[PDB]
């Protein structure tokens, strides 16, 4: 289970006290 | 090639005093300070000491080159008083200011470990 | 090859990665669209 | 008299200033010199 | 007249509030802890035998950028101050890393605590690398593979940052004065308003926010400074605090000195 | 069906880097002259 | 080519986090989050082992040259 699996009210109780597409998670192999 | 080395910046060499003091003519009761192997720790200090002394009328400092580790004070004192005496007790009170703020650390660390 | 285990670690972390971009980024992407669509 | 390294196979050997410059294991036509006996010393900085 | 008081306490960081001295004491203070309190660092280098694929230079560069234990560095001398011959027990520590791969396959890892610590001065705790716990293997230094080998010699000396950077005892010092900026020091640049796109200080709840009536007082002057002291672990947070404080002391009293003796 | 992306395009240009590479048009014209020019020169 | 010792800008030793780095993103830790368990505060400090390329891991697979 994850953030997913859990129920959108419960989602809502979890308040700081969504992703943008510019920001990559880094790599060392790459592709080509 | 040309880099100077770096323990030239705190060594001080045999022919070089550490202080040269020289009277300003042009202005009574001032004399020029000339400090080697100084930089702005010091002469921060010194200064901003002597600033808040009523018998001292003036009081400056300058790094003429960043390349060149040395500044040189201007100082200026009131008739009664002279320039290096202002210093001295200047020196003297930073030296005791220094004391007792190490006692209190050493007194709150001890209180708190 | 007989491969170090730290550059097998580093595979692993960019498999995962490569994936986890592939979702998010794709996800993120038709949001995008979507709203400058509605617009 | 002066060491040698293959290319190859690295192994150790010695010349004369009289054999063809070759290994003698593996015959392969690249050697290298053997690091110096004097002392090596850094500053660290 | 001046006080000390103290928020946070490590071994390695502390954060203290100073309050009743002067700017430039403070920065001074902080000048001093940075660049002129000594520690011992590795400094010559003597190199048997390198088969790794780092250059020579570079793992020298590598190992003198290691932290040392420099408690008792004040009882040592300077190298240039000593007058015995070459390197001796009284102004240099010595180390000794060799390090091999046996096997002829995988990696071997060469850390800092693969140094051994072989002469120095008697009884005093100077000389070993630092080392978080018992079970840290500390800094990588290099690495190794199937019939390639290390073997060093080196040579551990005092100084101070001015001379180079790995002398160095403290690594940044925070350092933040008037949260709330009623001095008004700074001038805040701003598109409709600075009050809501500035962020808030760390220190801000330590002091009163000002009165939207109470109008600017020019008499006064910066009063308490708020400052945190990280250290790389070669000396603790407090023996930093007093030495930096004993540094700028002993500079005084050499310029005190040598104003008398000019009479 | 389902849209198009741009991660979409950027796996396609991957597709074509993965084949082709970056230097593809050096290599395939000497293959092509040493393979069939020389025998059609002589 | 291998992890630096100290931060250029200001110092600090993280030099001794690269393996555990490693392991944190291993165990599918976020780099962000794990920079954080690392206490690696500063964003100097984060982009030292954040940009870092291991190059001497490629260097260590020619064969050695003395035996
Ligand atoms: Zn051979
Ligand atoms: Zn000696
Ligand atoms: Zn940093």
């Amino acid at each position: 289970l994850a953030i997913e699996n859990l129920h959108p009210d419960d989602r809502l109780l979890l308040v700081d006290p969504s992703p943008v597409f510019f920001l990559r998670r880094p790599q060392y192999v790459s592709d080509g | 090639m040309n880099a100077p080395d770096r323990f030239e910046l705190f060594i001080l060499p045999d022919d070089v005093p550490k202080l040269k003091i020289t009277p300003d003519s042009r202005v009574p009761n001032c004399i020029i300070i000339k400090f080697e192997r100084e930089d702005h720790t010091l002469a921060n200090l010194l200064r901003e000491e002597l600033a808040l002394y009523p018998d001292v009328t003036f009081v400056a400092y300058k790094v003429e080159h960043p390349l060149f580790a040395n500044f040189v004070m201007r100082l200026q004192t009131e008739e009664g008083t002279r320039p290096k005496q202002a210093l001295e007790r200047a020196c003297a009170s930073i030296i005791n200011k220094l004391k007792t703020l190490d006692h209190k650390f050493n007194e709150e660390w001890n209180i708190k470990n | 090859v007989v491969a170090s285990k730290a550059s097998s670690s580093m595979l692993k972390i960019d498999q995962r990665n490569k994936k986890l971009n592939n979702r998010f980024i794709r996800k993120a992407e038709m949001a995008a669209v979507e709203k400058r669509k509605l617009r | 008299g002066v060491k040698y390294t293959c290319g190859a196979c690295a192994h150790n050997f010695s010349l004369n200033k009289s054999d063809p410059v070759r290994c003698k294991e593996c015959g392969h036509r690249v050697i290298y010199k053997a690091r110096t006996k004097r002392m090596i010393q850094f500053d660290a900085r | 007249e001046p006080k000390v008081n103290i928020i946070n306490a490590q071994d390695d960081e502390v954060e203290l509030m100073l309050s009743d001295v002067n700017l430039s004491l403070a920065n001074s203070l902080r000048r001093t802890m940075l660049a002129e309190v000594p520690t011992l660092a590795i400094d010559l280098v003597e190199i048997k035998m390198n088969t790794s694929v780092l250059a020579d230079e570079f793992i020298s560069h590598r190992l003198g950028l290691i932290p040392l234990v420099s408690e008792d560095v004040e009882e040592m001398k300077y190298s240039r101050d000593c007058t015995c011959e070459d390197y001796c027990d009284e102004c240099s520590v010595v180390l000794e890393l060799s390090a091999r791969h046996e096997g002829e396959e995988g990696t071997t890892d060469v850390y800092s605590s693969s140094l051994i610590k072989v002469s120095g001065p008697g009884n005093l705790n100077v000389g070993e690398p630092v080392r978080r716990d018992d079970y840290d293997q500390g800094i990588l230094l290099c690495k190794l593979r199937n019939h390639q080998e290390l073997n060093i010699r080196c040579i551990a000396k005092k100084g101070i940052a001015k001379e180079h950077a790995k002398w160095s005892p403290c690594s940044a010092i925070a350092f933040e004065y008037d949260p709330h900026n009623k001095l008004k020091h700074t001038d805040f640049w701003f598109e409709v308003d600075a009050k809501k796109e500035w962020p808030d200080s760390k220190y801000a709840t330590w002091e009163e926010p000002p009165k939207p009536g109470e109008v600017f007082d020019y008499k006064a002057k910066p009063n308490r400074f708020y400052m945190t002291v990280e250290t790389t672990g070669s000396l603790k947070a407090n023996q930093v605090f007093s030495r930096g404080i004993k540094t700028l002391q002993e500079k005084l009293a050499n310029v005190l000195f040598e104003l008398e003796n000019s009479r | 069906d389902d849209t198009i992306t741009t991660e979409d395009c950027w796996t396609v240009i991957s597709a074509f880097f993965e084949e082709k590479g970056l230097v593809s048009q050096q290599l395939d014209s000497f293959d092509e002259f040493m393979e069939t020019s020389i025998q059609d020169l002589v | 080519m291998i992890i630096p010792v100290r931060c250029f800008s200001c110092g600090k030793v993280v030099g001794d986090k690269w393996d555990a780095y490693l392991r944190l993103l291993e165990e599918g830790k976020q780099e962000g989050d794990a920079l954080d368990e690392l206490k690696l505060k500063r964003y100097c400090c984060r982009r030292m082992v954040l940009t870092h390329v291991d190059l001497i891991e490629k260097f260590l697979r020619y064969n050695p040259l003395e035996k």
